[PDB]
């Protein structure tokens, strides 16, 4: 994966603010080269886990349908990186899994491919692109969680447990929003039926 | 073991030492002042045997090669048989020798890769410092100055820490019945504003190591060979205590 | 300091005795079983006439 | 086995193309237009990096235009080197792993340039594994190996001379 | 600034992840001949957690049609310690572990000539698991590592709901990696759409 | 002074083998049995690290079975490196010098298997750079454009042809 | 830029090198190896200068070797910089340490050049051009440039 200093900061400044302030830690003002401070990089780390781990749990907006991954032309090679959390198929039970480094196809027992195949991925992306409610709701759990691992103080952990409830249900609010999902004439099966 | 000091006599703080190599008879003196400098020049007080204070000549560095070799014979006006030779610059560099198979006598030669005709080092020997912890055990001092330790009771199991001031670079083993565990704390964090490129790695903090064991099987010593100061504090333990095992 | 001999200098067993006398005089005297080498603390051996 | 060299299939309208190596700058990757002839992009011309292991070309660029693959190639640089340590600095992790990471990825390239199955000498001889080299070859210096055109003209040259 | 650099994560970033659930500080080598106490035992944990979670069974680690070929002179099939289970294909599974080869239950028989086919799960690495089963990893070595060294109890609390909340996040991976479908794709219920 | 290959020979029946070279880790070791293919032994099944330096093999593989080299090459990984710098570590020397050797182990690796290559340089021109072409019996047939060393017997042949 | 081949034109004497050094003892060079020339320096190799090079003897081709190469061999085993942990990190020594673990990877690539190719069908082949330097073969197993066949100039000579 990525290290923690590695990406600029732009907006990741607020969220390791209010890590660091889940704690009571002042807040920094540059989350650069002038940080010396320990408690800046260990909310970092745990800001990047959260993201990684809230792209993983499957999103409407990051699941983009229909990629075409392609092979080296010498090789026949498709490549499983890291940044790929999750790596499936359009039809039913999927035949991709991660062989080594690269893409199995474990029903052919064969990585080597010729023309590309399409799958349902889920590209990492900046902790900055995610939408507002998924950064509130990030910074939330990872506030929780350096509290909990550096600090403490129950009732905080109790506030920080409060607070990601409620931003999770507004995370699921914008996700049902975003979609539409209609069950008639949007589902996969019902859809067909209705064209009488 | 190679050594056979003849007399240690001092005057008031000063310990004036003869030392009895199988090659030759040295004397050294040993300088008790709490804060201050052995020699003009030196960085932070550099703990080295045989502390000399040598300005290369010209002649050694040789470009066909980059080395400056010195003659240890001309430094000293003697030759060694054991020891890890350290080498120390006026900033603090550190260029460490080991011994030679067939020991310095055989190769006598400092060889340091660079031009450092006319410039100033301090040789000497490292002096190796061996501390090991008593067990850590449940300690408790009664109404006067008597201390009982608690025999009875679970063999705890633990977990150990350390104190230090203007201290450098210590070891810490921590070895059980069966396996064993090595800790060398080095100098300062990596990206700490302390730990900055061309300044002394020098510090006062506290160093927290695992100590898992049954507390009484588990010895713990600090070694530090090194020429950077070493303080120590205190020290202490966290563990857990139960009340079982009272005879096995 | 200096270098005093070559390991056979003060022989196997001597006794060897501080003299603090004044503090630009301190003088470190080696009693070897056959003679003495009184060696001045900054290793500069004074010849001890017999 | 190669990882610094990768070569796709354009196929038409398909303008984005995955990055797998991991570079150390922008600047040391080499897209090559391979078909006819091979031509080199610029950046923020004919070729943007959308984000970081991805590429986003302006034009589709495809086998009409004679054009039938791209290769995202890495050459990371030797003469620059991205950190330069300083007396004041911080020695913070960046720095040297940067150092190693460059030093590696060089290192890397060029064995993966030299891919190539070939005779690897055995102890300080060229060996070929007992496997001959026939295409044509000439001779015009001393230091030259010999063909056996030469032979043939000795062979006419000791035939017809009596 | 604008380059992708890529740091380990095989036993080393997930050693790391594991010290910090406690205190715990980040090392850096867990390959240095310092013992160091905590990089041996987090990566301990982890590999144990990594190899129960991957015998658990799952759709992925799951390889339906492997066939394992006998040594020809012996006729011996070794029960590597890596095959976590080893059942039949069918209904009934016949192979066991004898000694250290497979032994046929019903045949009473461990001398195979021709070869067997069975649904087998090897062991694989850590960064071969997709990020769901390695944050779950993660979370359960943590947590087990907590409860049985530090004993925090608020962190292993959380960890706990942590170790729930991964489980939920990979059991619903696995329904949709697999799109069973209990009709057409079941095994009984598909024979009976002949209509 | 001392390449990281060391190819050797079968000579019969034969279970204990040397490597010249060191290793940070023995992932880094591969042992390559050549022969009548590119055939290469993995570990825990035909490998058995006695000792430091002491490589033996589970069996002779003598001649008999078409294989007689056996090449002890050392690859390290230029992606999974031993020791990585976080801001919050120690610093221990141990971890610098160890990215150190790793590094000058991949690229003294990638310059041992370059230098023995034939290619063209800047100029155009493609030496040998003095490496005798061993081990290339029969050459010629159908005018393949080299000698194998019986060009002297042939020569002095045609020498008293008269 | 690493590995320069000049011509030893009778007593060129004084060759150049372009690269630039981190020792003197990184600069390896050889006539043609064949009993692997150790060419000490000093004895029969002087640095006249930094970027130049003198050479004790002509060595002209009249020797049996027409070219010297001035390849730069950066050493592995043997380090410039080590590093303990007592000490100061110098910022020169990190600099000189990754600039010499960088030569040798600078040497690969600038070494690394289209390479030879083999042919299933013929065996070996080479597209279609011909070695420019080789080394006279002792052994009667292996191929001959010009340099031991001038017998077929001797029997040139001969018929006519």
């Amino acid at each position: 994966m990525r290290s923690y200093d590695m990406n600029v900061e732009t907006a990741a400044e607020l969220s390791a603010v209010n890590d660091i302030l889940a704690s009571i830690g002042e807040p920094p003002v540059s989350t650069l080269e002038g940080d010396a401070n320990a408690d800046a990089a260990n909310a970092r780390r745990i800001l990047n886990k959260i993201n990684r781990q809230i792209q993983s749990r499957g999103w409407t907006f990051n699941i983009e349908e229909g990629i075409t991954l392609l092979p080296d032309v010498y090789s026949n090679l498709i490549v499983y990186s890291d940044d790929y959390l999750s790596l499936m198929s359009t039809s039913g039970q999927s035949i991709y899994v991660n062989r080594g480094g690269y893409v199995y196809d474990r029903t052919s027992q064969s990585d080597r491919f010729d023309s590309g195949i399409t799958v349902n991925i889920i590209r990492l992306r900046d902790y900055d692109e995610m939408p507002e409610c998924f950064r509130y709701w990030i910074v939330t759990k990872a506030s929780r969680q350096f509290n909990n691992r550096f600090f403490g103080a129950p009732e905080v952990e109790g506030v920080l447990q409060e607070e990601e409830d409620e931003a999770r249900r507004l995370c699921m609010e914008y996700e049902m929003d975003y979609g539409g999902y209609n069950m008639l004439d949007g589902d996969a099966f019902t859809s067909g039926l209705l064209t009488r | 073991e190679n050594v056979q000091v003849l007399a240690c006599q001092s005057i008031s703080s000063d310990m004036y030492v003869i030392l009895r190599n199988e090659f030759n008879t040295f004397l050294a003196r040993i300088s008790f002042t709490k804060n201050a400098i052995d020699l003009q020049g030196e960085p932070y007080r550099a703990f080295m045997d045989m502390k000399i204070r040598y300005t290369i000549p010209s002649g050694t560095y040789n470009d066909d090669t980059f080395t400056t070799s010195i003659h240890i014979p001309t430094i000293y006006g003697a030759n060694f048989g054991r020891g890890k030779i350290t080498v120390l610059e006026p900033d603090g560099k550190i260029t460490v020798f080991e011994q030679p198979t067939a020991g310095w006598n055989s190769d006598p030669w400092l060889r340091l890769s660079g031009n450092l005709e006319g410039r100033m080092v301090y040789i000497g020997f490292n002096i190796n410092f061996v501390y090991e912890f008593s067990k850590f055990l449940i300690k408790q001092t009664a109404d006067d100055g008597s201390t009982s330790t608690e025999d009875i009771g679970r063999l705890q199991l633990r977990r150990a820490w350390v104190n230090y001031e203007n201290s450098g670079t210590f070891d810490i083993y921590v070895e059980n019945q069966s396996s064993n565990w090595k800790y060398t704390m080095a100098g300062a964090r990596l990206g700490s504003n302390t730990l900055r490129a061309g300044r002394l790695n020098l510090g006062t903090g506290q160093y927290r190591f695992p100590v898992v064991g049954n507390a009484k099987f588990n010895t713990v010593y600090i070694l530090s060979d090194e020429t950077t100061p070493l303080n120590i504090i205190g020290c202490g333990w966290e563990g857990n205590y139960l009340r079982r095992s009272s005879g096995i | 300091l200096n270098t005093l001999g070559d390991n056979g200098a003060l022989g196997q067993a001597p006794y060897i005795h501080l003299i603090n006398r004044d503090e630009h005089e301190q003088y470190y005297a080696v009693f070897t079983g056959s003679g003495i080498r009184v060696f001045d603390l900054s290793g500069n051996e004074k010849q001890v006439r017999y | 086995v190669i990882k610094t060299v990768l070569t796709y299939q354009l196929d038409g309208s398909n303008r984005d193309f995955n990055i797998p190596f991991e570079y150390l700058a922008r600047k040391f990757v080499v897209v090559t237009l391979i078909g006819v002839d091979r031509k080199v992009l610029t950046i923020n011309t004919d070729y943007r990096f959308a984000t970081r292991t991805t590429i986003s070309l302006t034009k589709a660029w495809g086998p009409a235009d004679g054009y039938t693959t791209i290769e995202l190639r890495r050459v990371t640089s030797t003469t620059d080197r991205l950190v330069d340590f300083t007396d004041g600095s911080i020695l913070r992790a960046y720095d040297l792993n940067v150092a190693q990471i460059q030093t590696m990825h060089v290192a890397e390239e060029a064995r993966d340039l030299t891919t190539d199955t070939i005779g690897v000498n055995n102890d300080g001889h060229l060996d070929a594994r007992g496997r001959r080299i026939v295409n044509l070859a000439n001779a015009v210096d001393d230091r030259d190996a010999v063909p056996f055109g030469q032979l043939k003209t000795m062979n006419q040259n000791s035939w017809q001379a009596r």
